[PDB]
């Protein structure tokens, strides 16, 4: 599930005009569009951080896993953080980062996100520790520790199966769970189209920005596309008409870009709300809704970070 | 009084090794607050370690009726 | 009952105090009015822009010039103002879509948390949901969620099942705990120890398959009755 898109920003006069200065003097009489663009882009940028905070920052405590990683035959090494690596990330998270991937500052910029990747990873680790060591009680009050086989027994009782079914077949279920985790890792490694959505988001943003920077090179019906050449060629009374046409065309293109950005931001906000609901209901508790947290009867789920998104293991 | 962050260059505020809750978001995990004006790395939350073991449980003995507001 | 009623009254008083004291609580409702007012003000301000023409006054252009180039000037003015109006309409449409989504969410919350009890986690307040009450507000609705929160936890030693006469006993609805010497079965969300009997436990197989089973006796209610 994608969560947030890249925070972008634009410089009005740098793009609309060039390196010249009296072009800005002509620009000053066309209106106050720059305020509109700055306000809208600032709103989008703050909405991105709001989406990230809503999706991830759901617990006020930073729980830690116990030093001994023994849970009655269950293997959690694949999702738990790896101290060996400098970035302190799970192997699944490392694979996700590696599977997801010029600098022409013509007014266009990119504001860095407020929450770095390490803090998101720390939130995911805290959520994993809370849901492993204390079941779901940590999501509705103080954290209460419960042995993991007992918690799985409670979950089986919740799905309508007696506890003896688990307690007589603990080893088989642990083996099946470990094999399933291994197959998930292999399938994520070997599938190119598995992570399509985040790559699509990145491609959309990059392609829109490149289209914007490319549209600057069109004459828009003028004699030349170089403003300085026009100023150095014609008597200002009609160079004014030429540059008026140019400025109107570039302003229209930039307005189109702003509208597309607003629509995409709205869609991403809706997706982030859905992701927040999934995190609240499938992770911090058990859900009886059909197909909402995976195919079949739901037992539990685990979160993982990803570039501009989240991955749920149901 | 000059600081270099991933977002850019900050003038007028001094870095503090301490950590608090984010008040004025600056970026790249850096926030600013007034107390002079200081800048710091925001703190995610209070750290807590649970006493997990193989055969121990915890059971509540009291409750609280709480009322919350949603707009 | 009496303690619950006292806690509920104190909670609602604290809610009234918090609403009366915190100014930023109602920011969500304030933001709609603030955005609409500033958008309308910006639309008004756009009217006094030359849009690249000599003068921003229409009748000034009419009076001070002949039709030939006055027509061009008025064409420019009309195009600029029409474009501004179109931009405002698009902004209003987007805001209306977002507000409609929020209204649908509020309707779902009203239908689920108020008209009944919901088991969805965190959907109707933090903690175990009990009930809720609606209130009106300028262009909005305020929900008061009454919920249950455990507190004052205590540690105990637990076992999965009980081996007794070669049979395995499992709790029917509770969980086995022990203070260190004796064993009891208690409900999940509240400490209420009870003597372990054959009515709150069920038997399934022998005690050689489960891991961590412990030894203890299971009292039988019908044994004293048959004894006499
Ligand atoms: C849990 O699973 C991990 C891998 O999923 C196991 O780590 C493997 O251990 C063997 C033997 O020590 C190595 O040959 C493999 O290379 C390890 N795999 C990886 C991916 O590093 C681990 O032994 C399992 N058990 C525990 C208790 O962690
Ligand atoms: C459960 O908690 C409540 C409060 O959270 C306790 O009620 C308080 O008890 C103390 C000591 O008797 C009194 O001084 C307070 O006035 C009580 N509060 C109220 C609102 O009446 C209650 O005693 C606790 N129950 C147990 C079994 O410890
Ligand atoms: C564990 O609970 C049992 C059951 O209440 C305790 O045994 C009884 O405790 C009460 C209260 O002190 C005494 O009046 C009874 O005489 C006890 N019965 C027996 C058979 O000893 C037991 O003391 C508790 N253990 C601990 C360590 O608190
Ligand atoms: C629970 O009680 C049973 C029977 O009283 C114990 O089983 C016996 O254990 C001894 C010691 O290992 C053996 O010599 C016997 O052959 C066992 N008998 C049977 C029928 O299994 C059992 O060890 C006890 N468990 C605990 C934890 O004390
Ligand atoms: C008791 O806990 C330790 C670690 O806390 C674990 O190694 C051991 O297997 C547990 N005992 C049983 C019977 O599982």
């Amino acid at each position: 599930l994608p969560v947030s898109m890249t925070k972008t920003s634009v410089d009005c006069t740098m793009y609309i005009c060039g390196d010249s200065t009296e072009c800005s003097n002509l620009l000053l009489q066309y209106g106050s569009f720059c305020t509109q663009l700055k306000r809208a882009l600032t709103g989008i940028a703050v909405e991105q951080d709001k989406n990230t905070q809503e999706v991830f920052a759901q617990v006020k405590q930073i729980y830690k896993t116990p030093p001994i990683k023994y849970f009655g035959g269950f293997n959690f090494s694949q999702i738990l953080p790896d101290p060996s690596k400098p970035s302190k990330r799970s192997p699944i998270e490392d694979l996700l980062f590696n599977k997801v991937t010029a600098q022409k500052f013509k007014g266009l910029t990119v504001l860095p996100p407020l929450l770095t990747d390490e803090m998101i990873a720390q939130y995911t680790s805290a959520l994993l520790a809370g849901t492993i060591t204390s079941g779901w009680t940590f999501g509705a009050g103080p954290a209460l520790q419960i042995p993991f086989p007992m918690q799985m027994a409670y979950r089986f009782n919740g799905i309508g199966v007696t506890q003896n079914v688990l307690y007589e077949n603990q080893k088989l279920i642990a083996n099946q769970f470990n094999s399933a985790i291994g197959k998930i890792q292999d399938s994520l490694s070997s599938t190119p189209s598995a992570l399509g959505k985040l790559q699509d988001v990145v491609n959309h943003n990059a392609q829109a920005l490149n289209t914007l920077v490319k549209q600057l090179s069109s004459k828009f019906g003028a004699i030349s596309s170089v403003l300085n050449d026009i100023f150095s060629r014609l008597d200002p009374p009609e160079a004014e008409v030429q540059i008026d046409r140019l400025i109107t065309g570039r302003l229209q293109s930039l307005q189109t870009y702003v509208t597309q950005q607003l629509i995409r931001a709205a869609e991403i906000r809706a997706s982030a709300n859905l992701a927040a609901t999934k995190m609240s209901e499938c992770v911090l508790g058990q859900s009886k809704r059909v197909d909402f947290c995976g195919k079949g009867y739901h037992l539990m789920s685990f979160p993982q970070s990803a570039p501009h998104g989240v991955v749920f293991l149901h | 009084n000059v600081f270099q962050t991933r977002a850019g260059c900050l003038i007028g505020a001094e870095y503090v090794n301490n950590s608090y809750e984010c008040d004025i978001p600056i970026g790249a995990g850096i926030c600013a607050s007034y107390q002079s004006i200081i800048a710091y790395t925001m703190s995610l939350g209070a750290e807590n370690s649970v006493a997990y073991s193989n055969n121990s449980i915890a059971i509540p003995t009291n409750f609280t009726i709480s009322v919350t507001t949603e707009i | 009952q009496k303690l619950i009623a006292n806690q509920f009254n104190s909670a609602i008083g604290k809610i009234q105090d918090s609403l009366s004291s915190t100014p930023s609580a109602l920011g969500k409702l304030q933001d709609v009015v603030n955005h609409n007012a500033q958008a309308l003000n910006t639309l008004v301000k756009q009217l006094s822009s030359k849009f690249g023409a000599i003068s921003s006054v229409l009748n000034d252009i009419f009076s001070r010039l002949d039709p030939p180039e006055a027509e061009v000037q008025i064409d420019r003015l009309i195009t600029g103002r029409l474009q501004s109006l179109q931009t405002y309409v698009t902004q209003q449409l987007i805001r209306a879509a977002e507000i409609r989504a929020s209204a649908n969410l509020a309707a779902t919350k009203m239908s689920e948390c108020v008209l009944g009890q919901s088991k969805r986690v965190d959907f109707c307040g933090k903690g175990y949901h009990l009930m809720s009450f609606p209130q009106s507000a300028p262009h909005g609705v305020v929900f008061l969620h009454v919920t249950y929160v455990p507190a004052q936890e205590k540690n105990f030693t637990t076992a999965p099942a009980i081996c007794h006469d070669g049979k395995a006993h499992f709790p029917r609805e509770g969980v086995f705990v022990s203070n260190g010497t004796h064993w009891f079965v208690t409900q999940r969300n509240f400490y209420e120890p009870q003597i372990i009997t054959t009515d709150n436990t069920f038997v399934s197989g022998n005690c050689d398959v489960v891991i961590g089973i412990v030894n203890n006796t299971v009292y039988d209610p019908l044994q004293p009755e048959l004894d006499s």
